[PDB]
RNA sequence: AUGGUUUGGCACCUCGAUGUCGGCUCGUCGCAUCCUGGGGCUGGAGCAGGUCCCAAGGGUUGGGCUGUUCGCCCAUUAAAGC
RNA sequence: GGGGAUAAGCUCCGUGCGUCGAGAGGGAAACAGCCCAGAUCGCCGGCUAAGGCCCCUAAGCGUGUGCUAAGUGGAAAAGGAUGUGCAGUCGCGAAGACAACCAGGAGGUUGGCUUAGAAGCAGCCACCCUUGAAAGAGUGCGUAAUAGCUCACUGGUCAAGUGA
């Protein structure tokens, strides 16, 4: 769960979504999963 | 080559100085002055939005007609004051001109083509000075490059120009220079 | 594709129709690029085959009394033209479809009136 | 590692930075360039790093410029010396920058790659900056 | 929003009675009741159609129109025919059966694992390692699906553990 | 960028007195967590790891050497925290 | 402005600067130096500056128009993000757009070097050509290399906004 302040879609498939203010990005490739903060 | 007038309304500014100028600029109107042989220079406001839009749509140069309380004047843009940060226009100058007169214009030039592996692209000059008619103001210039090698210094006066324009700039000026591409050794040599 | 491109395509189809005598529309679905390739080669003797847009062909059909196929292009549409004779392309497509099992003929145009699938099969036998 | 090779004197007073950058406020030479926003120092190390970032990615095509040049010296008294006892020694050279100045200038075919390289240059720079083209 | 703008059709063998903000759906498969957000309204189309109404064009209505419409479509589908969710277990020593309302599992844990079925949901085991879940409310069906999925940890290497039907697992192999 | 802990700068409080390092006893708090607790990812087969997130409830060696703090060494524990 | 690091409540200068010193009053909770303003004395009078008007605490839980969901207000940056409001644009779009749900998405062609090996996918070059309807010397995850899964463009149903 790579945690950091700069979050960006890695491949053309990641998705960036919001949840209780903590913007996180999700993808089928599990490695991509990263939140902001 | 002929263009189309870009009609735009304008009003005579009421107050002159930093006060009125900055107030209008905040409003969204850029102060403007026009002058020429008419022996009657006077000063007006513009619309920032339409102004910038027309600037973009017609390039650095464009020939315009202005609306002054119903009066229609023909003028060509000469100088400008672009905001260093904001990307907005502070001041433009419209110089009255009639049909059938000679003016001096600086025209930009664009480059396109195919480059060889041993070809290095470099642009010493992006603009050149040319004389033309009021209705014959262009907005871009193009040059074709194909299969150039080693030293391929392209002369500005060597370019082919449409009719009705004379090359004000002396032929000693160079427009496009192609030199030998650098390698790792040169890259490390430079900068130290 | 641009609007100019659409106009050009509609004009091209209009000239082809005016130069043609009979035509048929089928469904290209379920056919490999290969089988399309050999069908095109085989029909390259007299027939000309291509793909057209449903709505563009619908608008281009208003020029002639070929509106019978408007209610018929619904779904993927393949256009067939018979430059040489008429039954050549019909029989060719019928046998290709029967061999593939992936080609379904939706209809055809002849004598200015739309006819059924069985009638088209009978005409192709003719 | 840009550095003036000789000056009248090796140290200079503190600066005044007030004022809008007038020199070179418009791109001229190439076809694309950066433009800073806020007053700030720019070290020779920063300039060289940005130059490396631009150059190494651009690789073969195009050639760059550097409208600025760090000239004014600076000093910092070594640790463990009670302040006083005269000026310190010079450590690095810096080039000043004002809002609206253009930092780097590029002439490469493609706008996308020019933008990408200049964006990395921005990220490596110490102050805000943004792309700008030749047009009026 | 415009998803919920479409009219939801009511099947013949379906009964719907609505009072206030609450609505209920009756059918051969059971009855479901839910309360929707107050700001958004809804009307019962005379033509056997469902039309959800948003009093405004702003955040709440724009968001909740389609939400309520889809929820009602889902609950009507469940009360008319329902839903199913098969689950197969791949691996050794994985015994799964159904004994009454409860479920007894063999997931390799040293202690037997029992899962209690919420009301209104029906189960049936068809294969030693393959079975399905038949239920009326998509909410409960999915909830139970996830609950009994999570009784085993993720498995990338062998893919062992309970998984859904259309679910596929990434492949990974280590050298040493 | 953060903290104010190390080396530092200033001399604003105290020279009609603010006792200084270690050790002993006693502790108390924060959490940037040492173990114990819960998670994400692995270049996570498993065991055993690495890394980041939540978490301060509790616990967190003894000796030889030197005044030592520190540190090395010996040998334990889940750990021998800052 | 010099020095210091544009740090110090730092130091050194200039201010026909200001204030404290040598100044009470009100405001910023507290706070000489910041803001308002000069206390002759008394009055159980009135008007006001700064700052305030829900209660502690005197004064509108005021008027009208908008923004915010963060207790931001009531500590902070580089950078990041389909938060949200405004304006100007532009591209495509009933010749049916974008997203979905169907089909194709190849033959020279394994393109040449390189490699054991390069076959669309270590790597260098045109990045050519052909049926076209679309195949990109192929954006990836795929295999030792093959071969498959995709995908880009293209065609079908649905039927207006959709992208930067
Ligand atoms: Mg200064
Ligand atoms: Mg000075
Ligand atoms: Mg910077
Ligand atoms: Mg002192
Ligand atoms: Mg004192
Ligand atoms: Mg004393
Ligand atoms: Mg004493
Ligand atoms: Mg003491
Ligand atoms: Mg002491
Ligand atoms: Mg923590
Ligand atoms: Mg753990
Ligand atoms: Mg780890
Ligand atoms: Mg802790
Ligand atoms: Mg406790
Ligand atoms: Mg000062
Ligand atoms: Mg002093
Ligand atoms: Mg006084
Ligand atoms: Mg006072
Ligand atoms: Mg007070
Ligand atoms: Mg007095
Ligand atoms: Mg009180
Ligand atoms: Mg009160
Ligand atoms: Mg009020
Ligand atoms: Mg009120
Ligand atoms: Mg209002
Ligand atoms: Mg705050
Ligand atoms: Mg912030
Ligand atoms: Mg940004
Ligand atoms: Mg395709
Ligand atoms: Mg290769
Ligand atoms: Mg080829
Ligand atoms: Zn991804």
């Amino acid at each position: 769960m790579k945690v950091n302040p700069s979050v960006k879609p890695i491949c053309d498939k990641c998705r960036v979504i919001r949840r209780h203010g903590r913007v996180m990005v999700i993808c089928s490739d599990p490695r991509h999963k990263q939140r902001q903060g | 080559t002929a263009n189309i007038p870009n009609k735009l309304t304008a009003n005579v500014r009421t107050r002159t100085g930093k006060g009125a100028s900055r107030q209008a600029r905040r409003d969204g109107k850029v102060p403007a002055v026009l002058y020429g042989h008419g022996t009657d220079p006077q000063h007006l406001e513009l619309n920032a939005r339409d102004f910038a839009a027309v600037l973009r749509s017609h390039g650095t140069n464009a020939i315009l007609t202005l609306d002054i309380e119903g009066t229609e004047q023909l003028a060509l843009t000469k100088a400008l004051d672009v905001h260093p940060i904001r990307r907005n226009i502070q001041h433009a100058d419209l110089l009255v001109v009639q049909r059938g007169e000679k003016v001096t214009v600086e025209v930009t030039v664009l480059v396109e083509g195919d480059a060889t592996p041993g070809t290095l692209v470099t642009q010493d000059a992006n603009t050149i000075e040319i004389e033309a008619e009021a209705l014959s103001i262009p907005e871009q210039l193009t040059v074709s490059v194909e299969g150039v090698e080693a030293g391929t210094q392209i002369t500005a006066g060597q370019i082919s120009l449409p009719e009705g324009v004379n090359l004000i700039s002396d032929p000693e000026l160079l427009v496009v220079n192609v030199v030998e591409a650098p390698s790792a050794e040169a890259l490390e040599e430079e900068g130290a | 594709m641009a609007k100019a491109d659409k106009a050009t395509a509609v004009a091209d189809i209009a000239e082809q129709f005016k130069a043609s005598t009979a035509t048929v529309v089928t469904e290209y679905r379920g056919l490999t690029v290969a089988n399309l390739a050999e069908l095109r080669r085989a029909l390259g003797d007299s027939a000309t085959y291509t793909v057209a847009k449903n709505t563009l062909v619908k608008r281009a059909a208003s020029e002639a009394g070929i509106e019978g196929l408007d209610e018929l292009f619904a779904g993927p549409t393949a256009i067939a033209f018979v430059k040489g004779e008429a039954v050549d392309a019909a029989k060719a497509i019928k046998k290709f479809a029967k061999d593939n099992k992936a080609l379904v003929i939706k209809g055809g145009y002849m004598d200015g009136k739309a006819l059924s699938v069985a009638d088209v099969e009978k005409i192709a036998d003719l | 590692m840009l550095i003036p090779r000789k000056v009248k004197h090796r140290k200079q007073h503190h600066p005044e930075q007030r004022g809008i950058a007038s020199g070179g406020t418009s791109v001229s030479f190439g076809d694309y360039g950066i433009q800073a926003l806020e007053h700030a120092y720019i070290t020779n190390r920063q300039i060289e790093s940005a130059r490396i970032a631009i150059n190494r990615h651009i690789k073969r095509g195009g050639k760059v410029w550097i409208n600025i040049f760090p000239d004014r010296p600076l000093t910092k008294k070594p640790a463990e010396t009670r302040m006083g006892s005269g000026k310190g020694s010079p450590e690095w050279w810096v080039a000043n920058v004002k809002p609206g100045r253009v930092l780097f200038e590029l002439s490469y075919p493609d706008e996308k790659t020019a933008r990408d390289a200049l964006t990395r240059a921005i990220h490596k720079l110490p102050i805000k900056a943004r792309i700008v083209t030749r047009e009026e | 929003s415009r998803i919920g703008k479409q009219p939801v059709p009511v099947p013949s063998g379906v009964d719907v009675t609505i009072n206030g903000q609450n609505l209920s759906v009756k059918g051969p498969k059971g009855t479901l009741t839910l309360d929707v957000a107050e700001p958004i309204s809804v009307s019962r189309a005379e033509d056997g159609a469902i039309v959800v109404t948003r009093p405004d064009d702003e955040r709440r209505s724009r968001s909740l129109h389609g939400l309520s419409r889809t929820l009602i479509a889902n609950l009507v589908t469940g009360v008319t025919e329902g839903y199913t969710q098969k689950m197969e277990i791949f691996g050794v020593g994985y015994r799964v059966q159904l004994k009454g309302q409860n479920l007894e599992f063999a997931l390799g844990y040293s202690h037997p694992v029992l899962i209690e079925a919420p009301e209104g949901i029906t189960f049936a085991v068809e294969s030693p390692t393959k079975f399905s879940v038949s239920g009326i409310d998509k909410q409960k069906v999915g909830q139970i699906s996830a609950v009994i999925r999570r009784l085993r940890r993720p498995d990338p290497y062998k893919g062992k553990g309970v998984r859904y039907e259309g679910e596929q697992i990434r492949r990974k192999v280590g050298k040493t």
